């Protein structure tokens, strides 16, 4: 019985057997329970003086890898088991909830949330181009046809890179890695279909001048001059070949 | 409680660890605390001695017919 | 429980005497007088002092126990520890308080420098120096934090002892570096050109290291620690130098040269060989350093822009990164910088290459003469 | 903590780090139980979070677009999105730690990241220049060559990658034109 | 024509202008 | 003076595990001091009053340390090896 292991911490607090205790470390040099503890407490305090208006909308969830589950599913187009694609993921509107994190409720969903909402209009703006031919102002044309097939392509593409890549990381390295992605995406978002706070280029709503046909091979010449700022110029160049290669077919 | 308990132990053993290497008493680490909690029972000492004094010659008999 | 909150909770550590010396101290105090209040002050851990003083160290501005007053960090005078007398306990806190508002003065200026509270150019080698005193504070914070995580993780009892031993070699550097940088800096007063504020600091850095460099081996760190800092200091000053005699242009926004280029006087002008180039006069204003060169360096820079405007009508490594690889060369042929003086390692680096390119211009300058102009 | 440090570094202000139209990302001072010295480190810090914020605004201000225009502004916030890239490497490794160890202090945090503090400063100031005065086309090359001259090392570095997307910039142009 | 950063750099329709042309012409 | 300092450390240790530790053992443990303090505080004063300079400090040294004190012995001998280093030195550099 004379195994047991002592402290090897002695204080000048105790000039006797001192237990060993500390004082109850500060917030900052550790968290994970105390992190999310003081958030809850703050959120707590501020929802006292509002009157419960937060509700935490997801206080906690799901984990770290069934979260990124999530989320990478919202992202392939799928939406997640607490995001909708162009839609509000969680019920709550403060940035606990919709935030990059605070530890507070819903924080943790909210990490996810503030990259979700380009996620979710990557999945709308991949379902826009992801069939090649459309009703009414995009049905007919070749070149229209090859357009929407390579940028379906590019969306299975960005799909299959999440959740292949970061399976079970964090929601700080998903959206570091995927930032770089989401922004071109969101930038074709606005150069075309729903998915985006522009429907199609042009607009915002389903009424947009984005051409189809003879007529989008007319649109994306002055499309591909008059932007290609982000990170479209071999993209676009592939793009305005294929889309030609119907026009040039015929021609 | 228990931990003290354990601090006390723990400190008891090593100043008989200390001891019996000071005195070069010769014993190994298994006579850590049962052979001195069979002492700690009032057994007489002297008898204990004198059987463990038996022991270790009837071990280094076995240990040199074996060798 | 956080120490910055105003309710003090006495909490006993011990029952042990010499665990609560200060209790015992302040009943001392009233035994000897029945009428002796004790003072209101907040009991603190001594690991809640420790760590606060790593704080200090680290540049922490918002300390409980120490407050900045006009400047000066300053012990509040209401704290207790139960196992320090309070005598003792502002004894020590003073002590490193003093190294602690020499830090925090030289942090500020960093700050200051670095603009993190003008259209002219940067002072290059003020902006070096606050560089090079942001790299020296780099590794001693690193050294803190390296302490700080020792004491965070309670695996092993560290005492204010043991901390004030570790530091030891720490707090005589950034002793020795208070006094040359109040030497350096602020002796020089704000109303200098930057040219004379930028003379001054660096002939104040080159006696403190001809100073210190006949110290020795006991001093190793010390010698180091200024060997790097002059290093750093000249770079940009040497590399300006070297630009000017390489490239003939003078891209020095700030005026900080010891030779002042008169616009006056045009590359046509018949004063161009003694007018384009004055030495700056409070006294010439001579760079100590390069004083045994300065003249061949000024007359290479001035005959450099002659040959280049001359010839308009017809690898190298910068002088800082040249004196970085001989002092690298010098350290590979030899704790280790301090038992060679930094003066002969100059005399014996520096000057011979940069002889060399003085002579290798004024010859290209002379052929260039002799064959075009059929002197 | 750790986890909002990093959101703060996402450039989503918190309940501790508020974001402020004008400031952006601050401590805020009314978060209690953290002794003043952490707070004094975490508004040191949300100085750096406040620069981010501003300068993302920035970026996607002046790129995400397909008044001043042209491929030099262009290259010019791609460059600060490529000297913003180091931050997110950094903060990918502090992440990592704060994985590996939840015990780990803000201190160790702040050493890591005070390079970052003094880097950031001095782009932010060339690029506010450049802003101000509206320089546009060559002409912010022409700015960026003049902050070339500057003495921080790293900043010469960062703006020498700068520099080098814009000179690809001016040398395309150059063929097209010669 | 192109502005992001990558007859690379450029956009333009000239290479397939050429061949089409060629055979119009023909 | 560094050595006298780490024995303080390692006293303050001991006397932090065990609280039934006497103030007669700090003594103990620092008597060796006793002796080594009071012969360098002499030759420190001597120094100082004499205004020793340059290389009779090297003078002023051996013969201090010609003393029959086996800790001042050592501690002495230290020193000089140390300021002859630096006297060796300077002559190196005029050699």
């Amino acid at each position: 019985v004379l195994t047991y292991e002592a402290s090897r911490r002695r204080c000048w607090e105790q000039i006797g057997c001192p237990p060993g205790h500390r004082e109850e470390p500060y917030l900052t040099e550790a968290g994970r329970d105390a992190f999310d503890r003081f958030c809850r407490l703050r959120q707590g305090e501020l929802q006292v003086l509002g009157g419960a208006l937060l509700q935490a909308p997801q206080p906690v969830l799901v984990k770290e890898s069934e979260l990124v589950k999530d989320t990478l599913n919202v992202l392939l187009g799928v939406v997640s088991a607490t995001f909708s694609l162009c839609q509000p993921a969680q019920a709550f509107t403060v940035k606990r909830g919709v935030h990059v994190s605070g530890a507070s409720p819903e924080s943790v969903s909210s990490l996810l949330s503030e990259v979700a909402e380009c996620g979710t209009h990557y999945a709308r703006l991949s379902d826009f181009s992801l069939q090649p031919v459309l009703d009414s102002s995009c049905s007919k044309g070749l070149v229209f046809q090859a357009f929407t097939s390579g940028l379906r392509r590019y969306l299975q593409y960005y799909r299959a890179c999440v959740l292949s890549t970061p399976p079970t990381l964090s929601l700080l390295t998903i959206g570091f890695l995927f930032k770089k992605l989401g922004r071109q995406l969101r930038y074709l978002a606005e150069l075309c279909g729903v998915g985006t706070a522009l429907p199609g280029t042009g607009g915002g709503e389903p009424r947009a001048a984005f051409p189809t046909g003879v007529r989008l091979l007319s649109y994306l010449y002055q499309e591909a001059l008059d932007n290609c700022s982000n990170e479209h110029y071999p993209v676009l160049l592939s793009l305005l070949k294929t889309s030609c290669e119907p026009y040039t077919r015929f021609i | 409680a228990a931990a003290a308990n354990l601090n006390a132990v723990r400190e008891t053993m090593d100043v008989l660890l200390e001891i019996s290497r000071i005195l070069n008493t010769g014993l190994d680490m298994e006579t850590l605390s049962i052979c001195v909690r069979l002492c700690e029972q009032g057994i007489n000492p002297e008898a204990l001695s004198s059987v463990i004094k038996e022991l270790r010659k009837a071990t280094e008999a076995l240990k040199a017919a074996e060798n | 429980r956080q120490y910055w909150t105003t309710r003090s909770s006495k909490f006993p550590h011990s029952l042990h005497l010499h665990s609560n010396l200060a209790a015992v101290w302040d009943q001392h105090l009233y035994s000897s007088d029945p009428l002796y209040v004790p003072d209101d002050r907040v009991s603190v851990t001594e690991t809640q002092v420790i760590r606060e003083t790593l704080w200090l160290l680290s540049g922490v501005k918002k300390l409980f126990i120490f407050q900045l007053i006009d400047g000066k960090v300053a012990v509040r005078n209401n704290i207790m520890v139960t196992h320090l007398t309070h005598s003792c306990l502002r004894s020590v806190l003073e002590q490193i308080a003093a190294y602690g508002q020499v830090v925090f003065r030289l942090q500020e200026f960093i700050d200051e420098v670095m603009g993190h509270s003008s259209t002219d150019a940067p002072f290059r080698t003020y902006q070096a120096f606050m560089w090079a005193l942001y790299k020296y504070f780099i590794s001693f914070k690193e050294e803190l934090s390296e302490i700080e995580k020792c004491i965070i993780n309670n695996d092993t009892t560290v005492t204010l002892a043991i901390v004030v031993d570790k530091l030891s070699p720490r707090l005589a550097q950034l002793k020795v570096l208070h006094k040359v940088f109040s030497t350096g800096v602020a002796e020089v007063p704000p109303d200098t050109r930057n040219v004379v504020r930028a003379s001054h600091l660096l002939n104040t850095l080159y006696k403190a290291i001809l100073e210190y460099d006949n110290v020795g081996e006991a001093s190793e760190q010390t010698v180091s620690l200024l060997f790097s800092l002059w290093v750093e200091t000249v770079r940009p000053y040497l590399q300006i130098v070297d630009e000017w005699i390489v490239h003939g242009h003078l891209c020095d926004g700030a005026r900080e040269f010891i030779i002042q280029r008169n616009k006056n006087v045009p590359v046509n002008h018949r004063d161009f060989w003694y007018a384009t180039y004055t030495l700056y006069s409070v006294q010439h204003t001579m760079v100590s350093f390069l004083k045994p060169v300065l003249k061949q360096i000024i007359m290479a820079g001035k005959s450099m822009q002659l040959l280049k405007n001359l010839q308009c009508a017809e690898e190298r490594k910068s002088l800082y990164t040249l004196f970085l690889e001989s002092v690298q060369s010098r350290l590979r042929h030899g704790e280790s910088v301090t038992c060679q003086t930094f003066e002969l390692t100059l005399r014996s680096c520096l000057y011979p290459h940069i002889d060399k390119q003085y002579l290798d211009c004024c010859g290209n300058l002379m052929r260039t003469l002799k064959k075009d102009y059929r002197l | 903590m750790i986890h909002e440090l990093l959101l703060a570094l996402s450039g989503y202000p918190g309940s501790i780090f508020t974001w402020n139209k004008r400031g952006g990302l601050q401590v805020s001072q009314d978060f209690p139980f953290l002794h003043p010295s952490e707070t004094s480190v975490l508004n040191r810090l949300c100085r750096l979070g406040t620069d981010y914020i501003r300068f993302t605004e920035f970026i996607e201000q002046y790129t995400g677009h397909v008044g001043l225009h042209g491929i030099y502004l262009r290259a010019f916030c791609t460059g600060l999105d490529s000297v913003l890239q180091p931050y997110r490497q950094a903060l990918l490794d502090l992440e990592q730690e704060f994985l590996a160890d939840p015990h780990l202090s803000i201190s160790h945090i702040n050493y890591s990241l005070d390079q970052f503090q003094l880097l950031f400063p001095s782009v932010m100031v060339v690029v506010e220049q450049i802003k101000s005065q509206k320089i546009h086309g060559c002409q912010i090359l022409e700015t960026v060559y003049k902050h070339s001259c500057g003495g921080l090392p790293p900043v010469r570095s960062a703006l020498e990658k700068i520099l080098a997307v814009c000179h690809g910039v001016m040398y395309k142009q150059l063929s097209a034109w010669m | 024509v192109q502005p992001d950063t990558d007859p690379l750099p450029v956009l333009m329709k000239h290479s397939v202008t050429a061949p089409l042309a060629a055979h119009v012409s023909l």
